[PDB]
């Protein structure tokens, strides 16, 4: 209702709407960085001077019914011209607040956990000192996951956090990763962030790789302990411890009724064909498979047909 | 069309064939490129053509050939009487220059506020002047040879007025604006502004002048700079500083950097600098809040200070007090003018030119209790006008660096001479009694010192560098820095040499203006070169 | 005694203790560049140094230009900037002859990012001097307004989302006979050569808008040439410099039937920048893309073709006062051509008297040097084929020498059986130097036995490398919220200590500072402390009622557990296991009012915020509507066929057809909706 | 074994100071650090832990909370119906006094109780 | 006592490399007092991790 509205009204101005027609969905994220480039007028100094003010943070309507006006001492804790609160308001709900199960937490940030269960389960040994020469290579800081490729892993994110908003490819093949189905399962009624759990995710399952100086150990584990292990002229020893098939006929017709959403070809039928939305705006004309259309051998038969 | 390969697919197919790319200069951009080429050519594609068909036969041996033999580079040696001493200039003698005097300042203490005592600055202020008995009637001691004393007189007295007439008000105030009198509009300057017009309606004046472009004056070297540096690394019977806490220590190395660092924390707590560091922070820091929030008033800034006594009590101090005019700041270049104001027990007549943007006042008279008995001894107020900057308050700002960059010095002094013995060098440069460093002279040579004391030395020289910038000052490091490597080049049985040894001394005494510390820095490398090759 | 710490040296040898000498930590609060003064001088120097060129008038610009290129041979030691085109040729041919393959392969990677470079990459960077308000904007906001006005003249070619787009679509404006400027309702005409002069002026020097795109392309070319070869240590930073410095002393010093004399020189350039000359820059870009596309060669030789022939702009101008009316105004440079000179004093009169002959509509014409920066890469590519020519085989005698060479600063070794032999090499190699144009300073450089020397702020002893190149953290508060700056600060000591030679004893002072910083600056104090602020009375409460107090966090009275061994791990999984589960549930609480490896947690908050184009927010505001839509686009690129707009009409159709179906709402705006879509579609009709 | 310490300390001595080695001084101080580790160990010995302290009357002393529970409420309820039936002022007093006594004891036995479990 | 502990493992630690690297000087010395001052040696370290295994047990 909001945003349509918002919509409507971006119309009435010209200027705006070559912008809005002229542009495809590509080239978005060329006009996204037309934004400005003067914004650090000495950070440190004004947030210093923000901190003096009271209610210098922003919130929402429901604050009001949930934390009272003021506090036992008598000290205001918001007030009405979003709305403004000071950081009393946190503190007291830190103190006093309504509380809720935190069993999701170790499953999203695992990735973060799983580096103090390696340092506190740790040992040392002596340090020397002398001189050494370090030399460079190929340094893996995010191992990644094994049996998955960059490929597949931004499908296997895009599945997991946004069901809706695929298209093309993911959408046509006939098959299915194992690992999304446990990743569906376990965030069955996961409600933190979205973007927070995308993130994540691609944190620990997306591998990438730099080069650095390190003249001690090669594997990941040996990494991210590089400022504790060298140094200019010492050395510190250390050890870790421890979906079916669907085609496109073109695009949408008037005879075939209202366009449909991803999630309602669940439905579907024995052979009929539908309009439906996918990618970030395509709407195309769907119907499901009679056969199989696999990638067998059956492709290098064709050379049957050549050099007789 | 993720991988970024579409718009260059999608435009390269004209009609029925593919064509990569296509680029033609075809116009303005050709005749611009036409006399864009060495004089013996007039077309871009004769020159391609010629550069095409390049072989190399006989060039550069034939060019080196037909040059004349005065361009070299000849090698004059470098031996141990090749060095001179730098020459200094000379003049009259040079004035402190600093925001608040370092050597001859006092404090009137609170003597232990309570525990939950925490005020506005002001009331502080107040409460330090009211333990004082002993006001008399002020009067010059020492003219400003530039300017009107009574001015100075009335400043003060009003100063006092405005102080004790707080009494006369229903409400108590936060702030005190000071009331807009003559003399302190004269003091302030708010009459000298210069009236700007355009040059179209001024073309027929006289006596116009392009601006202040003059040659800077010539002053020569006096004896309280060293004096001054000399006291600046004394100790004293309070903290001055006191740093947090961390993490508990598990690995060898934590339980090393721990040592040192408790080391040199103990060895430098209780300096001066320390207490020059606060002063400096706490000043600038009042100062930029009380600019930034009154803009068109004449507040009243104290001075005011904190410390811990040796039993352990804290302790709150006042040095004077700060008088600030109008601040509409829109950049940060402008200036603000200030007058100040502070108190002291050294008699002027003693240095006259030390003193000559000052004027001196005589106050009243401080008992002190040394010894037995009580003696008098007078008291005595030092006023001065200036105007600093906006970015110079950012400057002030930051001195707890100094102590970062001491314990970075001393600790890669550690770490190179750990280098070459193989083995942790913490434990023989700390608590080994039986070592000196050469730090020092005197009338009978080369004097010799403790660890803490050139810790000190080195955290008093990096406060002294922070509050004398000058351009002098790195022009001279950076020619020094090549003339000390020279040097030590030389002691290593190397066979050192230069091709212009002049061109550096002339670029040293052209860095040698006017600044006192650089003079004093150019004759302690006078004193160093005389003892290194002797 | 009297104390001073310069005779600490007769105990601790000077590259031991050299980190004495420097005195400043930071940037000092003083300004040396200058106004007008400086240019006049710089240009009267670089015309100076010139002076038996050829002079020659501008057919398209009318400005007097001058060409030092094959010209007398010098005969002193001051700087001369007489080049000659066979040498380089020559050296550039040699630098090939030893290492085959280096030119190909360079073109070859460098032509796959010409066609896939997109306009974005021109948003990031310095200020900009802007042709059509005649200032210096953000890069951004530049580039905006020269698209606007290249789309108000009819030159619309930018629209494909490529740069090379742009180039040609500048190439062509450039061809125009006239232009139009309007200004929010002023409309401004320009002519030809105004509008030329204007696209040729450089800052006082980040360059204009019509030249980094070309100037970027060669930049990485050159990048390209460099990483290919071991006497350049631009690119590299860090402990690859202190390999690079090792490799040399071990390769010179091979001590093979050990009859030979070795001697190491540290020098410095004079008067870089205004020595080389564009000239020879096109001739090195014609030579190196031989065997090449022809539009590769246009792209890559149409930057030196501008460089050769630019404009230098003065400045803001002079201020004058009267001592007798108290008046004071201030004088342009755009009429000082025809003022009168007995208003200045001497010195500011011959500049003036030296300077009126090179000047057009408060301009100056600079065609032989470079102002400042920029080509950096491409003069080292120049210095390394000198010090290539160094070789046995090159020589052809007795002596040889190798070095490496930075942009400015250089270091080299000879050997040779004797003196006389390290005298002939040092002559002939500044000879082969001063036949270039490269002058070598005298006052600035030192020779002595191979053992010790500098290079770039890397003192080298007999076997310690240790740097003091740049300077220290900030260690302060960045000033987003209370759960960013201690990952912020932790990150920052920990990268110092990675990339650079940060101490132990440092780091632990440095965060005990930045933990007092980040204390007072957010009010949050430990519990058992008497302090006394607004926040106080919570914070005791909080602690008071906390059974296991080692599992707060800093920002609520908790205390502090870093150390150097737990610097890459965040707070709350540090923390995770000392807590207790009331304290957890409410901390980690996805239903909050309120909201570089942090957790979400309840203390990331967001606090109070206070010409030519009418609107400069109309980017923005369709970009933030889009979101709302489509809630992946703030995750990766969207992909698409259709414009914006069907996306929209489709899925606003879609949900609200969806929901009218479920029952969440009712139909009565639901006919609204489809009204409002069908407007918005006649509309998009027109 | 000490006379084997001071041997190999002064033999090492004499080998490293005629002719010097990076691990020589390694295993020198290595040494020094170990020799001082079991100086301290050593100190160590004859102190141990105090465990006869350790091992006091703790037996039957956890059963008599209940115990004191059982008189606790009884001698309240008794303070109390004495309080309410007497007529005296030296009575009404004493056994006003003694109630707001038991009450503040305890709530303390109770608080030390909950506090050491 | 938690500090003990881990003081422990690292003693280990260091006792196990001394061990190794003197082990392996000893394999290549040709002088007389080298040999003799490393057989003394490796009979003091073997005694002292002895002593220190024994220790360990206990204190647990």
């Amino acid at each position: 209702m909001e945003r349509i509205k918002e919509l409507r009204n971006l119309m009435s101005q010209s200027r705006t709407r070559e912008i809005l027609t002229k542009t495809t969905v590509d080239h978005m994220a060329i006009i996204k960085k037309y934004t400005s480039g003067r914004q650090e007028k000495n950070p440190s100094l004004r947030m210093k001077w923000m901190m003096a003010m009271k209610y210098p943070i922003t919130a929402d309507k429901r604050i009001t019914e949930m934390v009272p006006e003021r506090n036992e001492q008598g000290q205001t804790l918001w007030s009405k011209m979003r709305v403004m609160v000071s950081p009393l308001a946190v503190t007291w709900w830190n103190r006093n607040g309504p509380m809720t199960s935190t069993v999701h937490y170790p499953k999203v940030y695992k990735t973060y956990f799983e580096k103090v269960e390696r340092l506190k389960h740790g040992t040392f040994g002596p340090v020397h000192f002398r001189n050494q020469v370090k030399i460079r290579r190929r340094v893996d800081i995010n191992p990644g996951h094994a049996d998955l490729s960059a490929k597949e892993a931004q499908d296997v994110i895009m599945e997991v956090v946004f069901p809706n908003e695929v298209g093309a490819r993911i959408l046509t093949s006939e098959s299915q990763l194992t690992i999304t189905k446990e990743k569906k399962e376990e965030l069955q009624d996961c409600k933190i962030s979205p973007l927070m759990v995308a993130y994540m995710l691609e944190r620990e399952l997306v591998r990438k790789t730099r080069f650095l100086p390190v003249a001690g150990g090669t594997s990941s584990v040996y990494i991210e302990v590089l400022h504790l292990t060298q140094g200019t002229c010492w050395e510190q020893m250390y050890t870790p411890g421890g979906r079916r098939g669907f085609l496109i006929l073109g695009k949408e017709d008037r005879r075939y009724g209202p366009a449909l959403s991803i999630n309602e070809l669940s439905n579907l039928a024995k052979g009929e064909k539908a309009n439906v939305l996918i990618g970030q705006g395509d709407v195309v004309l769907v119907m499901k498979r009679k056969r199989d259309s696999s990638i067998l051998t059956d492709s290098q038969t064709a050379t049957k047909r050549i050099r007789m | 069309a993720n991988r970024g390969l579409w718009d260059s697919f999608r435009q390269s197919e004209r009609g029925e064939e593919t064509i990569e790319e296509r680029f033609e200069i075809t116009g303005t951009m050709r005749r611009l490129a036409d006399q864009s080429l060495p004089p013996n050519f007039s077309c871009l594609e004769n020159f391609r053509a010629y550069v095409d068909g390049f072989e190399p036969n006989g060039y550069i041996e034939g060019k080196l050939s037909q040059m004349s033999k005065e361009v070299n580079a000849k090698i004059e040696p470098f031996l141990k009487t090749t060095p001179r001493p730098i020459r200094l200039p000379d003049g009259p003698p040079c004035f402190q220059r600093s925001k608040f005097l370092l050597m001859d300042a006092l404090k009137l203490s609170i003597e232990d506020p309570s525990h939950e005592g925490e005020g506005i600055p002001l009331y502080d202020a107040i409460k330090c002047m009211r333990t004082f008995f002993g006001w008399k009637e002020p009067y010059i001691v020492k003219p400003h040879e530039k300017g009107i004393n009574p001015n100075y007189l009335l400043s003060w007295k009003q100063v006092l007025a405005e102080l004790q007439d707080i009494e006369n008000e229903e409400k108590i105030p936060r702030t005190k604006n000071m009331k807009k009198t003559s003399q302190l509009k004269w003091a302030l300057g708010e009459n000298m502004a210069p009236e700007k017009v355009d040059f179209d309606n001024c073309r027929d004046v006289s006596d116009l002048k392009q601006y202040d472009s003059d040659e800077p004056e010539l002053r020569s070297l006096s004896s309280w700079i060293q004096n001054e540096f000399n006291k600046a690394c004394e100790l004293t019977d309070s903290t001055w500083i006191e740093l947090d806490e961390i993490g508990e220590d598990v690995a060898p190395i934590e339980y090393i950097a721990s040592m040192r660092r408790n080391y040199f924390t103990a060895e430098v707590s209780h300096c001066r600098a320390t207490e020059y560091i606060m002063k400096g922070v706490y000043i600038n820091t009042a100062l930029l809040n009380a600019s930034c929030a009154a803009m068109d008033d004449f507040q009243l800034i104290p001075m005011i200070s904190k410390c811990r006594t040796k039993e352990g009590r804290r302790k709150t101090n006042l040095y004077g007090f700060i008088i600030k005019g109008r601040s509409h700041l829109r950049n940060d270049t402008d200036v603000v003018n200030f007058v100040s104001m502070e108190f002291s027990l050294t008699d002027p007549r003693l240095e006259p030119h030390k003193w000559e943007k000052y004027c001196v006042l005589e106050i009243g008279d401080m008992l002190l209790r040394s010894a037995i008995g009580q003696m008098s001894r007078p008291m005595f107020l030092y006023v001065r006008t200036n105007g600093t900057s906006k970015i110079k308050m950012k400057w002030g700002m930051e001195m707890r660096r100094c102590l970062l960059q001491s314990l970075q010095q001393i600790e890669s002094m550690i770490e190179a001479e750990s280098s070459v013995k193989e083995k942790d060098m913490t434990k023989e440069f700390f608590e080994n009694k039986s070592e000196t460093w050469p730090i020092g002279e005197s009338p009978k040579g080369v004097e010799d010192g403790s660890i803490g004391k050139v810790c000190r030395t080195l955290l008093a020289k990096s406060v002294f560098n922070s509050l004398y910038a000058s351009p002098q000052l790195e022009g001279f490091s950076a020619e020094s820095r090549k003339l000390l490597l020279v040097v030590q080049a030389l002691r290593d049985n190397l066979e050192p040499g230069t091709f212009d040894l002049e061109g550096l001394y002339e670029a040293i005494e052209e860095c040698l203006i006017n600044d006192p510390w650089v003079l004093l820095n150019a004759s302690w490398f006078n004193s160093f070169l005389t003892h290194a090759l002797r | 005694m009297d104390v001073n710490p310069t005779l600490l040296f007769l105990k601790v040898p000077a590259q031991n203790a050299i980190s004495t000498t420097f005195p400043y930590t930071g940037d000092p609060p003083y300004s040396h560049g200058t106004g007008t003064g400086y240019t006049m001088d710089t240009v009267n120097r670089t015309h100076q140094y010139s002076e038996k060129g050829k002079w020659t008038t501008n057919t398209e610009t009318g400005a007097p230009q001058l060409n030092p290129i094959d010209g007398p041979l010098p005969e002193d030691n001051e700087p001369s900037g007489y080049a000659q085109t066979d040498c380089v040729l020559e050296a550039m041919a040699f630098l090939e002859e030893s290492h085959p393959g280096i030119f190909e392969n360079s073109c070859l990677e460098t032509m796959e990012v010409v066609q896939q470079t997109r306009v974005d990459r021109l948003t990031q960077g310095r200020q900009t001097y802007d042709w059509t308000l005649n200032r210096n904007q953000p890069a951004a906001t530049a580039l905006a307004n020269t698209i606007e006005v290249f789309r108000s003249n009819g030159l619309t070619a930018n629209e494909s989302g490529r740069l090379i787009d742009f180039l040609k679509d500048v190439m062509e404006s450039m061809d125009k006979e006239e232009m139009e400027i309007t200004t929010h309702k002023k409309k401004q005409r320009v002519n030809k050569r105004s509008y030329l002069i204007r696209a040729l002026t450089l800052n006082t020097a980040t360059p204009g808008m019509q030249i980094r795109g070309f100037v970027y392309f060669v930049e990485t070319l050159a990048r390209s040439i460099c990483e290919k070869l071991e006497q350049s240590g631009l690119p590299v930073g860090g402990n690859e410099k202190k390999a690079k410095l090792a490799n040399v002393v071990r390769k010179m010093m091979t001590n093979s039937q050990d009859t030979e004399l070795s001697f190491t020189i540290t020098g410095d350039n004079t008067k870089w920048n205004e020595n080389q000359n564009p000239r020879m820059f096109l001739a090195m870009i014609t030579y190196i893309t031989k065997n090449q596309p022809e539009w590769f060669r246009n792209v890559l030789s149409i930057a030196p073709i501008m460089f050769s022939n630019k404009m230098a702009r003065l400045g803001k101008g002079y201020m004058f006062e009267s001592k007798s009316m108290k008046l004071r105004t201030q004088i342009p440079a755009e009429m000082l051509a025809s003022i009168d000179l007995k208003y200045f004093n001497e010195s500011t009169r011959k500049k003036i008297e030296k300077i009126r002959p090179l000047l057009i509509d408060g301009t100056a014409s600079l065609s032989p040097g470079m102002m400042m920066g920029m080509f950096n890469m491409l003069s080292t590519v120049l210095g390394v084929s000198i010090l290539n020519l160094g070789q046995k085989r090159y020589t052809k005698t007795t002596y040889w020498w190798d070095g490496l060479q930075s942009s400015d600063d250089f270091a080299l070794i000879v050997n040779a059986p004797n003196h006389e032999g390290i005298q002939a090499g040092v002559d002939r190699f500044y000879r082969t130097c001063k036949l270039v144009g490269i002058n070598m300073s005298k006052k600035k450089s030192y020779i002595n036995r191979t053992g010790t020397f500098e290079f770039t702020s890397f003192f080298y002893r007999y076997g310690f490398v240790a740097n003091f190149s740049m300077e220290l953290p900030s260690f302060g508060v960045s000033g987003i919220n209370e759960s960013a700056d201690m990952s912020i600060g932790v990150t920052v000591i920990k990268n110092n200590m990675i990339n650079n030679d940060l101490g132990p004893a440092t780091a632990q002072m440095a965060l005990q500072l930045f933990i007092k910083d980040y204390r007072y600056t957010y009010r949050c104090h430990r519990g058992d402390t008497q302090i006394q602020t607004r926040r106080s009375f919570e914070l005791k409460k909080l602690w008071e009622q906390t059974r296991s107090k080692a599992g707060l966090l800093v920002s609520d009275g908790g205390p502090n557990l870093y150390n150097i061994r737990n610097l890459h791990i965040p707070e709350v999984c540090l923390k995770w296991e000392l807590m207790d589960e009331d304290y957890q549930g409410r901390l980690c609480n996805p239903l909050n009012p309120f909201v570089y490896d942090a957790v979400a947690t309840t203390h990331s908050w967001i606090p109070k915020r206070n010409g030519i184009l009418e609107d400069e927010q109309m980017y923005q505001k369709c970009c933030n509507l889009f979101e709302k839509f489509f809630p992946s686009s703030s995750y990766r690129r969207p992909v698409g066929i259709s414009s914006m707009v069907e996306a929209m009409v489709s899925r606003a159709r879609i949900d609200a057809r969806i929901d009218f179906e479920s029952g969440r709402i009712k139909k009565e705006e639901f006919a609204e909706i489809m009204k409002i879509c069908s407007t918005i579609e006649e509309l998009r009709r027109q | 074994t000490v006379s084997s310490f001071q041997d190999i300390l002064l033999r090492m001595s004499k080998m490293q100071l005629g002719s010097s080695s990076e691990d020589l001084n390694g295993m020198i101080t290595q040494f020094e650090s170990l020799k001082l580790y079991r100086d301290s160990l050593g100190e160590a010995v004859m102190r141990m832990g105090d465990l006869h302290s350790l091992q006091n009357r703790n037996g039957k002393w956890r059963e008599q909370l209940g115990q004191k529970f059982e008189e606790i409420r009884w001698l309240i309820e008794e303070v109390r119906h004495r309080l309410k039936t007497t007529e005296n002022s030296f009575e009404q007093i004493t056994f006003m006094q003694a109630l707001q006594l038991l009450f503040e004891v305890e709530q303390e036995i109770r608080t030390f109780s909950f506090q050491l479990i």
